[PDB]
């Protein structure tokens, strides 16, 4: 069930995907969208086994990929609640508003 | 384009391949450790898919045209992939030729040779002849067993194979071959840049020109266990004469290394073996993998895989499933790299797990390249890879660095002679039976040698050659070659041969390499990393490159060359010129007693 | 170095011609349009500049050697430069030859053959008797031109033939071709990549095995061709026998065309001819055209000049200047593209519009090309291309499209045998003639075939190939192939047979690019772009690259397939197999009455 493509036309661009099943055609005769001789099926499969080599064994890739734009920036890191002391002079950071 | 083509169908085949193969060599190795109907079935199935595939393949792959291909890898791999071999013929000749092969096969395996006046004592050649030949000193007991399964073997064998050469000859044809000899000879052809250039033909000069150096050392060995046998059978024996066919410590003489005990230049001095050591110690199996490992990273080379610890076996179950006694290293593919041994706790599996993690390495080391590839240079290459780390494993230095044995043992120059007369009667021995067997075969293919002179041929070569004689006269209605296991079962020979060359040329240049000072019986390879990379720089290629470029890789040289050989046997060569100064160095071809 | 040299001899070469030649081009089309001596006189300077530039040109180029040159397009650019053709002999040689030839072409211009007892009944080819051979019914008639054209002109043309064969033979060896039939196989010659190269010798051998598959489809044309004349002749045709020479419709049997009202499948429906309808809407012949370009423009091919339209004819002009009725398309060079037609308004007119317009598209597409590589391919490509515009025209899907037929016509199966069977004697009819004719000329030329036994031959292989017997026995006193116009004015004919060949290939091919699901007859090309590009990559091409690959850019194949005329003769085929079941197919060799 995980497959990936091993023949394509073109490179991807960066953050590209193709979804297409096209045969393709990697001869001057047209394939007509039947695999035949000189026309492969673009994606292949990932057939996993538990015995396999480190290099070859699935490993699951998250890609976090970070923008910002001219829009106010929505997503930051968690707010430290720290603690709150009364009745003495202390340097006091409240919402962003020092003193 | 033709190349892109060809690329693209390579790329295909090479994901596809890799996942049948892999099934077909899981199924394989189930069966090979849980034998069993069901495991075998399943094996069935997956080979006839993976052949099947292949086979589809290859009558794909056989539409290109390889006079516009100009990148050599692509055209080595279109070049594996279009060998057809037993495909070529009809379905007819195929079939037949698949009956004959079964047949032999089953009737070798099956083969029986029972005692004259003594009915109930029959015996077949696996349980109990081979013991009668490697323990049997009685002189009628040998004449009576190598005649009998030579008469029972020879007589059923010889219609056999006289269709099976015809048989042969003609897929060699079918596959543009001259012969079957040509088609085995194709194995070691290499094609490539200049001066890099083999041939088959060149092969055949090559193994002679080898062969006139290794002879006078041969022929004192010879003269040496003659007179060592004529001490053991007084009247039997010729000072002048050939060896008997019987007496050679083999069924058919192919190794000299049971005529050790009555060969042995000092008995009083103890083998170097260490079992007893092992024995003390507590050593197991798995120490035994673990010291060949620490020696394998020693020398520079990656560690064994995780998968190869928790998938192998390397003790006999005892659990209710049978297995074959056989050491075998698998390569499934996919990273997975197992070996298959029930090692007892000995010295000599010891070295053999050495051997086995050696052919480990070896198909670890190609295992970037791409499927069709994943191979040996040739067929000595695979195995002499392994045997120069069984060479490095037995030597004194390494026992005592490892602690086996202790720290003060002292070396003579005794030891140091048994030793190497033993490996001589291993190793040398079997080299002029390989050759004279393998030119035997190949002149039969090319029909040099006519048909109904078969036998008379033979035995003169092995007068000529082996200097053996046969004890009794056979006339051609015998086979006498065919009693041999790789023969029967149609295995090429000459590898052994090469095997012995290259296993001895990639030592020197290890020793070299790692700038051993002293004889080159007594060096180690141990804790010399350049050595491993000098190596390396071979196993990494496997087939991708020719043989040729991957032995001047190695030694400097594009060519076999026994010099190394002789290096290494110089000491005992000295002992044999020195004790053969009375007696008479030679053979006479005409028979005598 | 040398190549730089040729490059820069090129770059001025192509300056200097492109002004003479479109100097020539357009004094001919003056003349043509405009038909009077000092025209004439002025095209005969034009040429003669041209012709003594180009002969200058060509000299200057012969000192260039091919071999240090590695650039294709170069090379073939040298290579269509350097073909001194007729300037190879000697002055008087050649004048000789010019000589014959003028004597030829004046005499077959001017044949006159007489009725016997009727002396002032004296009939010219060219207006009278090739009307007695497309109409005429009485056998006596036909049988009097046949004989009397070919007695008077065999007689003549015999000795001039004769010399004309050796005068030849010396030309094509003196440009070290080894007759004239390889000089005419030239033209088909390609030089290229791997896979690509095409040699003379080979095109025979690609004729016979493309004849083979045609012979079965043949042989069922001609046995009801056979049968329906037999109808129509009571006596005089044999039902074993060869068809009468001069019963097919045509003065040499060439076309089979002029046999359809004899030989209808179905008399009673009516043709699929749409002239009454452009008659009814005031159709004219610059609507014609204007439709034709919406359909090259709808298939993707680009828009018609402007120049085109301005400076072409397309209508008699009917102001006292004589023109030359047959259609002709001029590439008078510098981007100038026009055709003279004389337009009537009727449907084969339209056909032959698209047919010019295909030509003018397919000399548009090369203009990019340097001068020396602005031609066909080949010979056959360039009439190729009009004929699949031409196929796809008549067909009922393109008529009910543009509203020449009415939206509810039904085609039944009835009209497409017929028009099918009308295709096929235009079409299929003249292959075996072509193929025997082209046939003998190059056995004729090589010394294949004896001098003194040229007539005994040429019969044989007519009674061999084409299947026709002669009418009368005739010695070798006549010369009966020389009565055709394309053999007495030395010109090529195997063209037809390749853009026969190649016109069903490019049908199927753009078909199968415009997924068309139907019968290959039945196929528009309309509206589909993809077909258009893939038309208009050979299109651009030219002959800059070999033909075989503009072959393999259309089709997917490097050599002639006959396989897409038989998928377009399908339903005809079956149906003249549906039909001939009672009667025998074949003919006999032996003369039949
Ligand atoms: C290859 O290199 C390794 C590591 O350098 C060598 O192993 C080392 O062998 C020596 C001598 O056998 C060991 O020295 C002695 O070890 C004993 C036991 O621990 C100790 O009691 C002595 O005081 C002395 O240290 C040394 O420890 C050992 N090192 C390791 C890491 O195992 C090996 O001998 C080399 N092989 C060859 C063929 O040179
Ligand atoms: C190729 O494409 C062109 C454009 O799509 C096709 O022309 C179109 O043909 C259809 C049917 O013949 C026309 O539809 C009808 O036209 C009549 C007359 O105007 C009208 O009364 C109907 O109500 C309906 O609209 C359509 O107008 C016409 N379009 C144009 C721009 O001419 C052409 O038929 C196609 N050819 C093939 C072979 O597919
Ligand atoms: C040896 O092989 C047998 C059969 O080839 C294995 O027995 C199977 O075990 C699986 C899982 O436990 C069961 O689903 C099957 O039904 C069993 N088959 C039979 C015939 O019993 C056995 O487990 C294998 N042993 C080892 C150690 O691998
Ligand atoms: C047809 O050709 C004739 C002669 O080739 C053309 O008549 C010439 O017209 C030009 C321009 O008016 C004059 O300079 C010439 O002197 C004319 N020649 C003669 C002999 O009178 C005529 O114009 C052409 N017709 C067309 C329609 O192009």
């Amino acid at each position: 069930n995980y497959l990936y493509r091993l023949f394509r036309k073109s490179k991807l661009k960066p953050f590209e995907r193709d979804i297409s099943t096209e045969i393709y055609q990697a001869g001057n005769k047209p394939c007509n969208g039947v695999a035949g001789p000189n026309c492969y099926s673009p994606l292949q499969s990932y057939g996993f086994r538990p015995t396999y080599g480190v290099g070859h064994q699935p490993y699951r890739v998250v890609v976090l990929s970070f923008e910002l734009l001219h829009a106010p920036a929505t997503v930051c890191g968690p707010k430290k609640s720290t603690n709150l002391v009364k009745n003495k002079c202390v340097n006091f950071n409240f919402n962003g508003l020092t003193g | 384009l033709t190349e892109e083509n060809a690329k693209t169908f390579l790329n295909n085949f090479n994901q596809e391949a890799e996942d049948l193969s892999y099934q077909s060599s899981l199924a394989s190795w189930n069966y090979n450790t849980n034998i069993t109907e069901e495991n075998a079935q399943k094996m069935s199935e997956a080979a006839a898919k993976w052949s099947a595939f292949y086979e589809e393949q290859s009558k794909t792959a056989q539409s290109f045209s390889l006079q516009e291909i100009q990148t050599p890898i692509i055209k080595r791999q279109l070049q594996a992939l279009q060998q057809s071999g037993s495909s070529a013929l009809s379905a007819d000749k195929n079939k037949q030729l698949n009956t004959i092969l079964n047949t032999m096969s089953t009737i070798y395996s099956t083969g029986k040779v029972c005692n004259p006046k003594n009915p109930q004592e029959c015996l077949l050649l696996e349980p109990g002849l081979d013991e009668i030949m490697a323990t049997s000193t009685d002189y009628n007991s040998r004449l009576w067993a190598w005649e009998g399964w030579r008469a029972e073997v020879g007589k059923q064998l010889r219609p056999l194979y006289e269709e099976y050469v015809v048989l042969k000859n003609e897929m060699a044809r079918a596959n543009n071959y001259n012969d079957y000899g040509d088609y085995w000879r194709g194995d070691y052809e290499a094609e490539g840049a200049d001066g890099y250039n083999y041939n088959r033909n060149q092969l055949i000069e090559d193994v002679e020109r080898t062969f006139a150096e290794i002879k006078p050392l041969y022929e004192h060995l010879h003269a040496y266990v003659r007179r060592k046998l004529m001490d053991t059978y007084p009247s039997y024996i010729s000072p002048t004469g050939c060896l008997p066919a019987h007496l050679l410590g083999d069924m058919w003489g192919r190794f000299w290394t049971n005529l050790y005990p009555l060969t042995v230049p000092f008995a009083q001095k103890p083998n170097i073996d260490v079992t007893d050591a092992m024995m003390n110690q507590g050593w197991d199996a798995e120490r035994i993998f673990q010291e060949a490992e620490k020696f394998f990273v020693s020398v520079g080379l990656p560690h064994m895989t995780q998968g190869f610890w928790a998938n192998s076996m390397l003790t006999e179950p005892a659990d209710g499933r049978k297995v074959v006694c056989h050491p075998t290293a698998w390569d499934l593919g996919h990273g997975d790299f197992r070996i298959k041994m029930c090692t007892k706790v000995t010295m000599d599996n010891f070295l053999t797990a050495h051997h086995e993690m050696g052919h480990i390495q070896y198909d670890m080391a190609y295992a970037r390249q791409p499927f069709l590839l994943r191979n040996g240079a040739n067929e000595g290459f695979h195995e002499a890879v392994g045997e120069i780390m069984s060479l490095s494993a037995a030597t004194p230095k390494h026992l005592k660095s490892i602690g086996l044995l202790p720290s003060d043992f002292q070396e003579d120059s005794e030891t140091e002679i048994n030793f190497l007369l033993k490996q001589a009667l291993t190793i040398v021995g079997t080299l002029p039976f390989t050759y004279m067997l393998e030119k035997w075969r190949w002149m039969v293919f090319r029909g040099e040698i006519p048909k109904e002179q078969w036998m008379k041929k033979w035995w003169e070569m092995k007068r000529e050659i082996v200097g053996v004689v046969e004890p009794l006269p056979h006339d051609e209605t015998y086979c006498d070659p065919a009693s041999l296991f790789h023969v029967s079962n149609d295995y090429s020979f000459i590898r052994y041969y090469t095997r012995t060359i290259y296993q001895f040329q990639f030592q020197e240049a290890l020793c070299q390499a790692a700038k051993y000072n002293g004889s080159l019986h007594k060096c180690d390879i141990s804790n010399s990393t350049e050595a491993g990379q000098k190596l390396l720089k071979m196993l990494s290629l496997g087939n991708s490159e020719p043989w040729t470029k991957a032995l001047e890789n190695v030694v400097g040289a594009r060519n076999m060359d026994v010099k190394p050989l002789l290096n290494y046997f110089q000491p005992l060569f000295d002992w044999l010129k020195e004790q053969n100064r009375n007696s008479f160095v030679g053979w006479n071809t005409e028979w005598s007693p």
